């Protein structure tokens, strides 16, 4: 049978960053869940759609899994009706979600001595994310009334800033790998989902 | 978007730019301070200007913000913290005058040297030696050759500094609108705008003056205890109804008076509680005596060492060549990295040290979910306070005897309580008029109620009248007596001392009430009693946030 790319989105070698984050849809193939235990160093594997109780029985559509990085302590705003940073300029989760989110620490691998700054976010935006949404531009954000016609200086600052990630940050300041696995049930009859007991 | 908005995001920006900044720097600092090399000294001084360029440019750009439209206290403390001009209001000739006094005075005061009348090329310096003689020595000839010599071969090259600094301090602290230095050192307890909290800076001095009041009636009684106990040591040089002369009082300036214990212990053929052998006996190291600290600490309701804390710490001296400034201290980089810097032996000492050190990183483990401008102490003097009342209940007996370091039943007796509470009001009490009195003269004297020529005659006066010594040769304004101290040449403030002794005691009483303690206070032990953790949490995590006479509230009062 095919199976899931799991392997191919559970270990990609250089994840994206949280604000220009990646987005990978799976189609209909089988659907093993119960084999993403492999290595499970894991932070947490909540769920909020489907409890864990119908691992593969059920089926949908369509799945989405985006996958980023982000620090320690901000895994619980990752989830729908959290405020914060990610919660609005970053990421943003529907209430109606579906799928579920998963989390585990990669410090050995994407922090650096002397300064990991390849991963950004957003700390600064005119308005709230919508669901889903995705922002890439980089305007210079105004603060004050005066148009600073794009240069860095009095009220108006670059929207961007950059984790400066190290092996000696305590939990919570440390890089943490997250994929969120979000599920799909328009109309279609028969999609991906789990293999049967033969 | 009026002002407030612009002033929230610019913080915003400053927190996180900031918290990167200080991080390398103190990260810097560290590997400097634990591995002495020449390009670490480089790269510590790259960081470190890098860091204060960074601070500055800030502090001029943050001075744009009215503080009068600002509504929200928070970043009304953030934006008055940040926007302070401190020095460099003065002009650069002015600037570069100060800055070569104060590097001027300081070395002088460490690198001064006297030597005997005899022998010229026998040359002393203060640290390893002048003070040695002082704190060891019993002939009076001696002690007085060391006192005076010190004050009159350096004493006598500080004064035409510490008259021109004076000056300079003066006119930067008005250029603030402070009207002296001595107001713009006050400034740090004031309170503004709580209602119902408020402390203006002309308080602290009425509330000084007035615990002073009520010590006084102790001290007399432990200065007439210890005049006494001295008249059998140096017979014929005290007067049974006069002060004391100020180089009999065990070291240079009379700070402390640890050192007059051997002379006045009350019943000598008592020897105090010390558990040095049992504890090398037991086979103990660094590791058990840390990971006694934290059982202690988690015991109250305190969380656990961050597990980075036993990598990152040196504890053991590094053997070979490895050279490290063993002083302990405890570091808080940031961003959840705590570390102990301490050359550990196997000793008494050390076993509460280690619970000093580690009061101090539990209080920073506290306060660090608050804004980069807001961790610190309530004021000055909660930092020590907060880190001694852990040793202070860390030492008695009922707390020893539970460890394993004693005997299982270790009967006392009323003799080593009072040979343990002298022992500790030698170095407690006997320093509260010294400080109230030093503080006293420089505040009189930035302000300008001493003239110039008359620095001398009121130091000696108020010597006599406050402390009650007297020196043993006449000084007249040629000499600077106050200067010859490590923090009056060095520029710090020295009120911190008196509150942080005030306050270490104010809390020793609360929690020990939640305790619900019942004999005497200095048999009070803290551990496995929850409800004095809560009371010390809800202080601990405010940082300054509020004003320190809310936080001193939340525990005492
Ligand atoms: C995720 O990818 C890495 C890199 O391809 C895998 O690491 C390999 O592990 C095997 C056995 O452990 C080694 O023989 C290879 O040499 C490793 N690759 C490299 C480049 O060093 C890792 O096993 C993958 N994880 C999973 C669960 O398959
Ligand atoms: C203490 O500092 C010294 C000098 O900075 C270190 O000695 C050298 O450090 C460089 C840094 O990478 C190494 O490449 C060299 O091999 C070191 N030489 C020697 C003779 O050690 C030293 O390593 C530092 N101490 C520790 C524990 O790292
Ligand atoms: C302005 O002051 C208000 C309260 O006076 C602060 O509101 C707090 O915000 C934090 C999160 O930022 C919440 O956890 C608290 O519950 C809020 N307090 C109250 C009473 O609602 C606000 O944070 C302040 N401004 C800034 C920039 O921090
Ligand atoms: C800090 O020092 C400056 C001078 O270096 C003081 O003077 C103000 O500086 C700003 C910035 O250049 C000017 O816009 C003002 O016109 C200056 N004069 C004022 C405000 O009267 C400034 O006042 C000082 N600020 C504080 C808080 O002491
Ligand atoms: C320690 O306690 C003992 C017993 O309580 C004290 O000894 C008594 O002291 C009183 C005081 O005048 C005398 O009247 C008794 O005769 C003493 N008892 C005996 C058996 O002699 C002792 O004075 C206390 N010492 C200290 C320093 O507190
Ligand atoms: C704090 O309380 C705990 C539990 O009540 C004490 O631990 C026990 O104390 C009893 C009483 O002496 C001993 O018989 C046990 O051997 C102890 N067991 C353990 C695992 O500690 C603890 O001694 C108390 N500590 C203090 C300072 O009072
Ligand atoms: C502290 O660490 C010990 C391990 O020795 C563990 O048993 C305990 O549960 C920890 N407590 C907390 C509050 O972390
Ligand atoms: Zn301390």
């Amino acid at each position: 049978t095919n199976l899931c790319p799991f392997d191919e989105v559970f270990n990609a070698t250089r994840f994206a960053s949280v604000y220009a984050w990646n987005r990978k849809r799976i189609s209909n193939c089988v659907a093993d869940y119960s084999v993403l235990y492999n290595f499970a160093p894991f932070f947490a594997f909540k769920c909020y759609g489907v409890s864990p109780t119908k691992l593969n029985d059920l089926c949908f559509t369509n799945v989405y899994a985006d996958s980023f990085v982000i620090r320690g302590n901000e895994v619980s705003q990752i989830a729908p009706g959290q405020t914060g940073n990610i919660a609005d300029y970053n990421y943003k989760l529907p209430d109606d979600f579906t799928g579920c989110v998963i989390a585990w620490n990669s410090n050995k691998l994407d922090s650096k001595v002397g300064g990991n700054y390849n991963y950004r976010y957003r700390l600064f935006r005119k308005s709230n994310l919508k669901p889903f949404e995705r922002d890439i531009s980089t305007e210079i954000y105004q603060a004050g009334n005066k148009p600073c016609n794009g240069v860095a200086g009095v009220n108006c600052y670059f929207p961007l800033q950059s984790y400066g990630f190290r092996p000696t940050y305590g939990v919570g300041h440390q890089p943490y790998r997250v994929v969120v696995l979000s599920f799909e049930l328009l109309h279609a009859p028969a999609t991906v989902c789990g293999p049967k007991k033969s | 978007s009026t002002i407030e908005e612009q002033a929230k995001t610019f913080l915003d920006k400053f927190n996180h730019e900031a918290e990167d900044l200080f991080y390398q720097s103190s990260l810097a600092s560290w590997n400097y301070n634990t591995n002495i090399t020449e390009e670490n000294v480089q790269n510590m001084n790259n960081a470190g200007d890098k860091w204060s360029a960074f601070l500055k440019e800030q502090s001029t750009l943050a001075q744009m913000y009215p503080l009068q439209e600002i509504q929200n206290l928070t970043v009304k403390l953030q934006l008055q913290a940040l926007q302070q001009n401190g020095s460099s209001v003065l002009s650069e000739d002015k600037s570069k005058r100060l800055n070569t006094i104060l590097n001027t005075m300081s070395t002088i005061y460490s690198t001064g040297k006297v030597c005997n009348p005899d022998n010229p090329q026998e040359c002393l310096l203060l640290e390893p030696g002048l003070n040695e003689i002082m704190a060891n020595s019993l002939d009076y000839n001696e002690r007085l050759w060391a006192w005076e010599s010190w004050r009159s071969e350096v004493g006598k090259q500080l004064r035409p500094l510490y008259e021109e600094y004076v000056v300079l301090k003066n006119e930067m602290a008005r250029a603030n609108h402070y009207e002296d230095y001595g107001d713009y050192w006050r400034g740090d307890y004031e309170v503004n705008g709580v209602d119902g909290y408020d402390y203006s800076r002309g308080q602290l001095i009425e509330d000084v003056e007035h615990t002073f009041e009520e010590i006084k009636p102790l001290y007399e009684h432990l200065h007439a205890y210890v005049r006494a106990k001295l008249m059998n040591a140096y017979p014929s040089y005290i007067s049974p109804i006069g002060c004391l002369p100020a180089h009999l009082l065990g070291d240079m300036w009379g700070r402390f008076w640890t050192n007059l214990y051997s002379l006045t212990v009350p019943f000598g053929q008592k020897p105090n509680i010390d558990v040095t052998d049992a504890m090398v006996d037991q086979a103990w190291d660094a590791q058990r005596i840390f990971k006694e600290a934290e059982k202690f600490f988690v015991s109250v309701g305190l969380p656990n060492m961050t597990q980075g804390f036993w990598e990152n710490s040196m504890l053991t001296d590094p053997g070979n060549v490895q050279k490290a400034v063993c002083h302990p201290t405890a570091w808080d980089l940031g961003k959840g990295d705590f570390r102990i810097l301490m050359c550990t032996k196997v000793t008494m000492d050390d076993f509460l040290t280690a619970h000093h050190e580690m009061g101090h990183i539990q209080y920073d483990m506290a306060y660090a979910a608050q804004p980069f401008l807001l961790r610190n102490g309530a004021n000055e003097g909660f930092h020590e306070a907060v880190g001694e009342i852990m040793s202070l209940s860390a030492a008695t007996p009922k707390h020893l005897k539970s460890i394993g370091l004693l005997s299982p039943d270790f009967q006392e007796d009323n003799e080593t309580e009072i040979n343990f509470l002298l022992k500790q009001a030698l170095t407690i009490v006997g320093t509260l008029p010294f400080t109230y009195m030093l503080e006293k003269w420089r505040w009189m004297v930035f302000k300008g109620e001493i003239p110039k020529d008359q620095w001398m005659k009121k130091w000696w006066e108020m010597k006599r009248e406050i402390v009650g010594v007297v020196e043993p040769v006449p000084h007249d304004e040629t000499y600077c007596d106050p200067a010859s101290l490590f923090h009056v040449s060095n520029d710090y403030s020295f009120i911190r001392y008196y509150t942080r002794t005030l306050y270490q005691f104010q809390f020793q009483e609360a929690l020990c009430q939640a305790a619900k303690h019942e004999g005497p206070l200095h048999k009070c032990d803290i551990s496995n009693s929850t409800e004095a953790g809560q009371k010390l949490f809800n202080m601990l995590r405010l940082g300054k946030s509020e004003p320190w006479t809310l936080a001193l509230e939340n525990v005492v009062g």
